[PDB]
Order: C-alpha cells, then structure tokens, then sequence
C-alpha cells in the first residue's frame, strides 16, 4: 500500500541514478542536488500520506452509510412501538 | 429520414452481402446496362454543348439516350475493328487498327 | 501524413504556452508590451521552421482521441470493479443468511431431539401414555359438529 | 519502425536546432536561451508524446483483455448470487423445516399439557 | 464508490507528470546550461521501465488490490457488530412502520408480528 | 443402412442361362447361388406351398463402400398367381443396367410393391422369427416403435407414434401363449383392447424396431445385408391376387 | 441504477417501424395522446393536428413517420406499451408456460397481488443485481395481470429479449414466458421472493412443454370451470344439461326424454347408409370428444401431449409409450373416429381429451401428472 508507493516514489529519482557516475566544484555541485530531490519528496511524502488519510476515512463513512441502512435502531424502533401502542389502545 | 434508412439499411445489406484475362470477355458480353460513368459524362456533352450554344437545359432521358447511342456507337467500332487487328495478326490492337475503319466507313 | 502537422502545430502550442509560463517567471529584468511583441517574433518563427518542417517533409493516429479513448475504457473499468464489489458484498451477506439458517434448522433439530429425550424421561402415566387415530378423530368431529 | 522514424527525424531537427541556438547563446540574454527553451519543450513533447502513444495503445490491449477477464468474473458471481438464493429459498419452506416445526409445536403443547396436569 | 478512477487519477497526476517535467528540466536553478540539460537527458533516458503506462496501471492494481483486502476486514468487522434487533427478524408490520408510511393498517399482522420479536 | 427396394415380376425364370449375357455386358463376375430353402421348417407344413427358389444374385467386388455394394435376393413359388420378385439395395449405375438387361432379356414387367398395413404386420411378425441351425424357430425381442401419419383438417393431428418396450412386447408375448405370431395376435389386439385404436385400419408409415430393422410403406431398412426367410416369403405371399 | 421511463434506450429504427406497422390506426392516436400526455416533445394545439389527419383517412405510414419523427427509439416505457398492445392484437406468436405457486406443507397460496406497491418492490429487488425496468397493465378481456420484464447490459445499453410473466387474479398458477436462460431464473426467484412479504413462496413447475396463447392457458389453468374438466365432463363445467329448481318441470329431460342410441358390447367392429343412425353417430362422437352439440377443433388446442399406460396383467408390468403432435390433437383424434377408424366403445378417458395439456403416466385406470 503505502510501503509500496513510497518504495515507487523512491526508486525513480536523481539520487538513484546520478550519484552512481560520482572534480572541485562538481562535487559541490551534486551535493546540492542530493538535498534539493530529498526536498521534493518530502512534501511528496505528506500528500500521499493525507491520501491514504482521505480514502479510507471516505471508505468506511461510505461503508457505515450502507450498513445503517440495513441495520436497525433503538429510537425508530421504539417510536414506531409506541404507534403501535398508541393504535392498539385505541 | 425514413428514406435515409432505408438508404443505410440497403447499403448495409451490400456491404454485408454483395461485398488469363479470358473471364472478362464472356463477362462483359451478356451484360445490359451501361458502362460509361454518368455525371462526368453529363459534364463533358455539357462543354460539348457550350460550344455550339444560352443557358440550354437537358432533359435526364435525353442524356440517357446519349450516352446509350455512344456507348453502342463505340462498341460497334471496337467490333469492327478487333477484326482488322486480328486480320493482320495482331490480338493486341492499335491505333493503325482504328484508323482503317474509322476511314472506309466515313 | 497531415496528423503529423496537427500533432507538432499541437506541441508547438503547449510548448509556447509552457515557455510563456517561464517567461512569466523571468520577466523581472523586464513591461505589459514589452515581452508580448517579443514573443510574438518568436510565434512566427517557430511557425517557420514549422512551415520549414513541411518543406522538409503510413498511418492517421492522433494522441487526443486515443486518450479519450482510454479514460472510457479505464471509466468503463471502474465501473464494473465497483459493481463486482457490490455484489461480493451481496454474496458474503447471502452467504451469511445461508449459513445463518442452516446452523438455526440443525439447533432446532438437536433441540426438538434433546426435548424428546427429556420427555422419555418425563412422567406422564395416565392421561398422555395412552397416544403418546389421535388428532384426526378431533378434526372430523371439529368440523362435522361445527366445533 | 515509422514512430521511431519519425522520432529520430524529429529528434535530429531538434538536435541541429538547439546547437544551432546554443551556438548563438555564447539584456538579449534571456533572449539568447529561450529559444533553446521552445526548442528543449518540442523535442521532451514529441519524444514523450510519441512514447505515450506506444505505451497508451499497450496498456489499452492490457485493459481490454483484464476488463474481459472482470466480465467473466461478473458473471459468475452473477451465477453465484442466484444458486446461493435458490439455496435459502428452498431451504427456507422445505417440507422437513415444517415437519420439525410441527413436531417442535407438538412437543411443547404436550409438555404444557403435562405439567398443568400433573 | 470509484476508488479505483481516484487511484488512477492521484497517480497519473501527482506522481508521473510531477516527475517528468519540474524533476527533470526545471531543475537548472543552480546552475552550464549543458550539464544540467545533459543529465536530465541521462536520467530521463536510464528511466524507460518504470514511468511507463503499464507499470503503473499494475502499481494501481496492486494499490486497489491492498485496499480491498483492507476492506475485507472492515466490512466483516463492519457487519458483525452489535444486531440491535437487526431485520430478517421481524414481521412484515414491524418493518413496514420501521420504513413510514404502510399504507395499510391490520390489526391481526400487528398482534401475529408483536408475539415473534 | 442398406435401404431394400422392392420390384416385381411377371413370369417365373431361370437364372443359369443368359448370366454370361450380362457379363458380357457387364465385364464382371457374379455369383448366384441356388438356395431351395422353405419357410417353417417345421413339419406343421405338408411340404406344398412352403417351399421357394432364392437367387442371391452377390456382386462379389471390393467392399469399401456399401452404397455402391448391391446384392439381388430373388424369389420363386411354381404354383402361386404371381410366381417371383426381387429386391434391390444401394445406389449403382448396375441396378439400372440390371433392370435394363431383365426387361430386354427374358421380356417380363417389373413394377414398384407398395404395401399394405397387414403386410407391414406381418412383416413386423416375420423379420424377428430368427433360424437356428437345431431346426427350431427362437424368437428375439425389440422395443418396437409404432408410427402413423394421417391427414385431417388444418393439419390438427400431424403424426402420433406407439412405442412398446421390449419387456412389455415379451410379457404380452408370454402371456398370449405359445405362438408364432406375436404381433398379429397379441400386440394388436392388446392395443385395440386399451386404446381402441385398431392399426390396421389406422394410416401407417414406419414400424420400426429397435435399430434392427424400419420397415416402411415403399422400402425396408435394415442393419444388416442379409434379409431372412420368412420376410420374403411374406412379401411374396402379399402381392398375390 | 432502477432506470425509470424518461430513459431512451439505443435500439434500431426500423425494427420499431416494423413493429409499430402491426397496428390499427386508433391505437397509434391512443399511444400518441398518452405519450404526449406524459412526456410530450416537438399541448392540445397538437392533438388537432392528428385528429385532422385521421379525419382525412391517412395510411399507416404518414402517422408512424410522424410518431418516429417527432420523438427522435423512443423511451423504455414507450417500447414497453408498444410491445404489450402487440402482445394483446396478436396473441397466436406467444409461448406461455405455467408454474404453481406452493409455500409451507404444500398448500396452494393464492397471490392476491396489488399492482401498486408490487411493482416498485419488484424493481428494487432486481436493481440490486442488473438494470431493470418492469410494466404491468391489465388485460382488457381476461381477468389476468400481464408483467414486462425487461433487462439489459453494457456492451451504451444492449437491449436482452423481454421477459413476460402473467399473473392471474385469484390463482395459485404463474404463467412465465418459455425461457431457460440465467436471466429468467433471475426474474422468476425474484418474483418469488418479492411476492411473498409474509411467508416464503416457491415456484414448482407444473408443466413442462408450453402452450401457445393466452386465451388457452387461462381457459386450461387459470380461474375457470374448466380447470379440470376439459374433456367428456366439459358438459359440467358449462351446466346446459340441467336447469335451476326454481324452473318448469315440463321441460324437463327427465319428462321429456333424450333420444338415445343403443351401444353395442361385443367385439363388432374389426368386421367391415341410414342418416339418422348415421346422424347419432356423429353425435355420439360429438358427446365423446367434446360436450353435447371448425366443428372439429376443441376448446382449447393442445400442441404435444405424451402418454404412458402401465397395466398389469398376470403380475407383470406391460408398458406402452403414446406420443402425439400437431395443432390440436384431440380435434384431429375425433377427426379420425369420425371416419370410423377407432372404435368409440373402447377409446378410454385420457385419450379423449380430459385433462388436457398434461402428458403423464398412468398406473391402474387413474391418470396422474409428470413432473
């Protein structure tokens, strides 16, 4: 799921394939790069987080909605015992 | 458009259906209908008419008629002709072979 | 071999709206007529090298249509997964109502035989032990005397 | 081979000119590398529209033969649902479910019976 | 409802165009104009396995594929909870004024219904 | 599948003389035997009247197809109205050639058999009395299929068929009692004794048995090329006058 | 996904031109009205219109452009009334095939449906599994409820063969349109589970080959005195033999006296002119195969009918196996007497036409049906 996208996320980047092939100032030049790609993926790694967040709290509102449906309560049930009372007594 | 269905449904029908150079001879020969492309025809005997010509209009039979008598016209000349070429044992004609009887006849 | 033109005049569109969205990023040492005139020059002359390109110049696929093409199919996909969904939750809960009612007729058949034996076990000499021709007489006589 | 083709002809124009543009890019600065830029975004387009096409129709035979094997699925479920239905349905009013149901009657009426008998 | 659009749709725009484009070519503010557009070239091109359209069709399927048998658990967890007197349980009567509006009063189904809750 | 046509013929005739004629016109070789066999071996007969000549004229070629194999099983009573008949099988050009060859030759008439109801009866009766060789008559049971076809009004009733299976046909046949005729005097009868539906009178098509034999109202299909005794000695002993 | 009647659904044109040619002209401005009632396109400025062009005496084909090229299929529920008015003109195209309803020990269960709230619990019972749309309306003649059910699917929707199920009003007997497919199984446990609301209902089929009209199948299994008569007793389900006590006595056939042909009882008829003997004859068939007094074809036509007698003489089991087929069987069978080849004396009471449509055994003199 989650170990999964971020294993995704991680795998196709810079640092993974830049830094394999690595003289004063090129050295300095990469190691900016490193920090800046770690950057990205760092407010990369809240959105799908807050994602995963999103989904399954929209899932199983949408799972409880189809399930009271189907169910039954002890309000409607008792307010519809006393229509009955109510008939049944006159 | 009840027509424009019927046109689709028919044309549907022909797709579906209706869809050694010895076989066209015997082919071509007992068919009966006309051989020449129509409109393209009606525009040529329309620039033959503009030279000898006012806006002149065409009946549709009229034009039927004509391209009826050309087309016989033209096959009477390439039966009479395929004689001559096979006359001077030619089975591939030429235009030497059209020129004889497009002579003696006049 | 015309789609090829309409697919570079395509990308030569989203390829100037994304150099005008760099040019909107650069234009500090630059004010509203300056930079429009100027890429303006450049509209025409990337419709040069794009007339060019014809004078330099099988199938007809084009990239729109093929993308339409397959948000209905991936639309069409989804649908049908969230209709296998539903009704893999019909079946686990038919499947439970199954279950549910087989286990309540075997809890009712070792009951009925569980009662049976504890009544074998029960007293019940003189007035039961004569039957236990019984209930049909009752019937008859209920409806022939109206009863 | 035609899209790799027309890929390749296209990339070899792009190529030409872009050193064509960063020849000349040794205040008209910034109008130095934008072209380089337009040329940069054509060819990273056609080049990426060109494999997108391949990779589209790959993942639309992909999706066809999946979106398949999801309709067979469909319809055995379909076939499931109706046999598991039948099943409590035949179940549920058989003639021995209201043979014990009479018995069952039967034996608490007789049980009643006998205690406020005896 | 349409988990599997909103997976696809998240992927194919967050992670694929969010890496192609500004992870590639917009990063040239540090800088040659040619180093930086040479190792976009390089890791553009030592990439063609795993930004392609099936690959991640297969990591949405594989994504749907978790996420359902998430919610495998939670729908039998979801469907035995507490009954709360649940229906299949009840008459015909008990339901019917459960839902409103029965549209047809009878006594005897009312006392034939209340004797089996 | 060997569909028996039935032709008749007018005068008795010998067959040795006037073969080499039609292997002459053949350029073949065929062989006919001559079998003076009798019906009912048994000597509740008198000898008279039982006895017939049978010519099964073989045509002893390659066997790889049958359509094209026909034999000629002949008959032939001296003391009958209409003395002989044959019966042809498969699809030759020989068949043609033969019947051209018989009507040229000897000068007879020959005429297509049409049957009778009681005829196709009798024939159900006959083509289950199986020979031994201990000089008994042993009798094999089918699960004969009835058949009928008639016509009425609007094409009400199109074609109803009587099926009887085999243990049936032989507890009938067990509780009639000892006969030879089975089907002429306990089947029938049984059928005409709970349905009312006598078939004789009744429009028949296809008596047929059980994969044995189909005897029709033009023809008879049989499994089998050989056709027995009895069968044809029934069928000539119906076109008589 | 329960679609309603503003849904158009994609068929072919013509084929509704084809259907919709099968029709008079009243009921295309019946069907007109009502749609433009409820739904209308392209109020009663309109209706002058068409009453003006019936006036004129028009063909068939100017009104059914008009009725194809003022709504352009139309709607589901527009195909639907299309289809059920075909199915109440022509009746002889359909194929009907009964059903019993049982519940609980075996009891029959009368349904006693209201066609109100049936309809919309029928259809959110089946939306649950595919599309759906039903239709139910009241045959104008019989007494009976006639149900469209029809179904689709997605490759926008293809259109499935519609479905039909015919409740009568007052029996335990469903007749279902003759199908085997996964679809007619679906809708007929779904009609089962959807009729009930109180105590489960099953469907067990009593019959196995079908029936050819709707007229026929409600005089054989419906509500009818002739539910089981049928035959030589159909006198009794129509009572012309008897009158009420409250009637004369002078004419009465006990003092008035039938006139009677004397039977014969020995075996007289393989051994083989006076028209009032021969008029008795043709009356004593006529009372055999049918009641007292075309004039061959029953009341009901009955296409396939297989028998089977299984006697029992000297302790062995003698089976027979009678099949018949044709239009109608037992009109060509009194045919067939008529022409005195089957001996009215011994034609028993299952073959002459009682218990008609029901192919089954027989075991010592009483009929019993097959399963």
């Amino acid at each position: 799921s989650e170990q999964l996208l971020h294993n995704y996320v991680s795998d196709s980047l810079l640092t993974t394939l830049i830094s394999f092939q690595e003289e004063q100032q090129l050295q300095h030049w990469y190691e900016l790069l490193q920090a800046r790609d770690a950057r990205v993926t760092s407010e990369l790694e809240a959105r799908i987080k807050q994602f995963f967040i999103t989904l399954r709290s929209r899932l199983l509102r949408f799972l409880e909605s189809e399930q009271l449906s189907h169910s039954l309560s002890l309000e409607t049930l008792i307010d519809a015992l006393y229509k009955i009372n109510d008939l049944l007594q006159q | 458009v009840r027509q424009k269905r019927r046109e689709k449904q028919r044309k549907q029908s022909l797709k579906r259906v209706e869809k050694l150079a010895l076989y066209e001879i015997r082919k071509y020969q007992r068919s009966t209908d006309l051989l020449i492309s129509k409109i393209p025809f009606a525009r040529l005997v329309k620039e033959v008419t503009d030279e000898f010509t006012q806006d002149l209009r065409w009946q549709s039979m009229a034009i039927m008629a004509l391209q009826e008598a050309s087309e016989a016209y033209l096959v009477g000349l390439l039966e009479h002709t395929n004689l001559l070429a096979l006359h001077a044992k030619r089975i591939t004609i030429m235009k030497k072979d059209m020129q004889l009887a497009r002579r003696i006849r006049g | 071999s015309i789609l090829r033109l309409l697919e570079t005049n395509t990308v030569s569109a989203l390829d100037s709206v994304f150099e005008k969205y760099e040019k909107e990023m650069n234009q500090m040492t630059h004010n509203n007529e300056v930079k429009r005139i100027y890429s303006k020059k450049e509209r025409l002359l990337e419709i040069i090298l794009t007339k060019i390109k014809k004078k330099l110049r099988e199938r007809d696929l084009d990239i729109e249509y093929i993308y339409s093409k397959r948000q209905f199919i991936q639309n069409r996909y989804s649908q049908e997964l969230q209709n296998n969904e539903r009704l893999e939750a019909i079946l686990s809960r038919e499947q439970n109502l199954l279950e549910e009612t087989r286990k309540l007729c075997m809890n009712l058949k070792t009951n009925n035989k569980k009662r049976l034996t504890e009544k074998l076990i029960q007293k019940d000499l003189h007035p039961v032990l004569n039957k236990a021709d019984g209930p049909v007489t009752f019937r008859n006589d209920s409806h022939e005397l109206n009863l | 081979s035609v899209t790799t083709i027309d890929v390749l002809s296209s990339l070899f124009i792009n190529l030409f000119e872009n050193d064509l543009i960063p020849q000349a890019l040794k205040f008209r600065k910034l109008l130095y590398k934008l072209d380089l830029r337009l040329f940069q975004t054509i060819s990273d387009q056609m080049t990426r529209d060109l494999k997108d096409i391949l990779d589209i129709n790959v993942s639309n035979n992909e999706l066809c033969y999946q979106l398949k094997q999801v309709l067979a699925r469909k319809e055995d479920l379909n076939q499931q649902i109706i046999s598991v239905r039948n099943e409590i349905q035949e179940l549920k009013a058989g003639k021995d479910w209201h043979d014990l149901q009479n018995e069952q009657a039967k034996l608490n009426d007789k049980v009643k019976l006998n205690k406020r008998l005896n | 409802t349409d988990t599997y659009n909103s997976i696809s749709n998240f992927i194919e725009n967050e992670l694929t165009a969010l890496l192609s484009s500004d992870d590639y070519l917009m990063d040239d503010l540090a800088g040659p104009n040619e180093v930086c557009r040479l190792l976009k070239a390089q890791v553009i091109e030592k990439r063609k396995d795993a930004m392609s359209r099936g690959k991640q069709d297969l990591l949405s399927k594989e994504i749907y594929d978790n996420e359902s048998e998430l919610r495998a658990s939670q729908s039998q967890q979801i469907m035995e909870l507490v009954g709360d007197i649940p229906k299949y349980s009840l008459g015909s009567e008990l339901r019917n004024r459960v839902e409103g509006e029965p549209q047809s009063t009878s006594i005897e189904r009312l006392i034939e219904d209340v004797l089996k809750l | 599948p060997y569909t028996w046509k039935f032709l008749g013929i007018s005068k008795q005739l010998s067959l040795e003389n006037g073969i080499a004629k039609l292997n002459q016109l053949l350029n073949l070789e065929v062989d006919l035997d001559i079998q003076t066999i009798r019906v009912p071996s048994d000597p509740d007969g008198g000898t008279a009247a039982d006895e017939y000549i049978r010519y099964e004229m073989r045509l002893d070629i390659s066997n790889l197809d049958e359509g094209t194999y026909s034999k000629f099983i002949f008959l032939g009573n001296s003391k009958m109205e209409v003395p002989m008949f044959l019966c042809y099988c498969g699809t030759d050009n020989r068949n043609e050639v033969v019947l051209q060859w018989l009507k040229a030759e000897y000068g007879v008439i020959m005429w297509p058999i049409k049957f009778e109801q009681k005829t196709m009866i009798k024939l159900a009766d006959a083509s289950i009395v199986h020979v031994t060789k201990e000089n008994i008559e042993q009798i094999t049971w089918f699960s004969s299929k009835l058949y009928f076809e008639p016509e009425t009004q609007d094409k009400n009733l199109r074609q109803f068929s009587i099926e009887i299976p085999r243990e049936s046909c032989e507890g009938l046949a067990l509780g009639y009692g000892n006969t030879m005729h089975p089907y002429n005097d306990a089947i029938v009868p049984y059928i005409y004794n709970e349905t009312g539906m006598a078939v004789e009178r009744l429009p028949l098509t296809s008596v047929i048995l059980a994969g044995h034999t189909k005897i029709m109202r033009e023809s008879i299909v049989t499994s089998t090329r050989s056709l027995r005794n009895r069968v044809l000695a029934v069928v000539l002993q119906s076109i008589q006058f | 996904l329960r679609l309603e009647d503003n849904y158009v659904p994609t068929s072919d044109t013509l084929v509704v031109f084809k259907q919709l040619m099968k029709l008079p002209v009243t009921v295309l401005y019946d069907l007109t009205l009502s749609w433009f009632a409820k739904f209308g396109g392209s109020i009663y400025l309109l209706t002058e219109t068409l009453d003006l062009l019936i006036e004129k005496g028009v063909r068939r084909n100017v009104i059914v452009n008009r009725i194809l090229y003022v709504y352009w299929g139309l709607n589901v529920f527009q195909l639907a009334e299309i289809d059920c008015h075909l199915m109440i003109s022509k009746p002889e195209k359909f194929k009907w095939l009964p059903s019993k309803a049982l519940r609980g020990d075996g009891k029959p269960y009368v349904v006693k449906l209201q066609p109100a709230k049936f309809i919309e619990n029928l259809q959110t019972d089946l939306a649950k599994i595919y599309h759906c749309h039903v239709y139910m309306f009241k045959h104008p003649s019989l007494p009976v409820l006639i149900t469209r059910i029809q179904l689709f699917d997605s490759n926008p929707l293809i259109s499935r063969r519609p479905y039909y199920v015919a409740f009568p009003l007052n029996s335990p007997i469903i007749f279902h349109s003759v199908d085997k497919d996964i679809y007619a199984r679906l809708v007929l446990q779904s009609i089962s589970r959807t009729i009930s609301e109180r105590e489960t209902i099953i469907f067990k089929p009593v019959q196995k080959i079908p029936v050819k009209s709707i007229h026929n199948i409600m005089t054989l299994l419906g509500p009818s005195r002739f539910a089981e008569s049928m035959g030589p007793w159909e006198c009794y389900a129509s009572a012309n033999f008897e009158r009420s006590p409250l009637h004369d006595y002078k004419k009465h056939q006990g003092l008035t006296g039938k006139k009677v042909m004397v039977r014969e009882f020995d075996d007289s008829f393989l051994n083989d002119e006076e028209p009032e003997i021969r008029r008795l004859r043709l009356e004593k068939n006529m009372i055999k195969f049918k009641g007292s007094a075309s004039r061959y074809s029953s009341l009901v036509p009955i296409e396939k009918v297989g028998f089977t007698l299984k006697n029992e003489i000297n302790s062995r089991i003698i089976t027979i196996k009678l099949k018949f087929n044709g239009n109608d069987i037992f009109g060509g069978l009194h045919e067939l007497c008529d022409k005195n080849l089957i001996n009215i004396d011994k034609v028993p009471g299952w073959l002459a036409g009682e218990n008609g449509s029901f192919s089954g055994t027989i075991m010592n003199g009483d009929f019993q049906r097959e399963q």
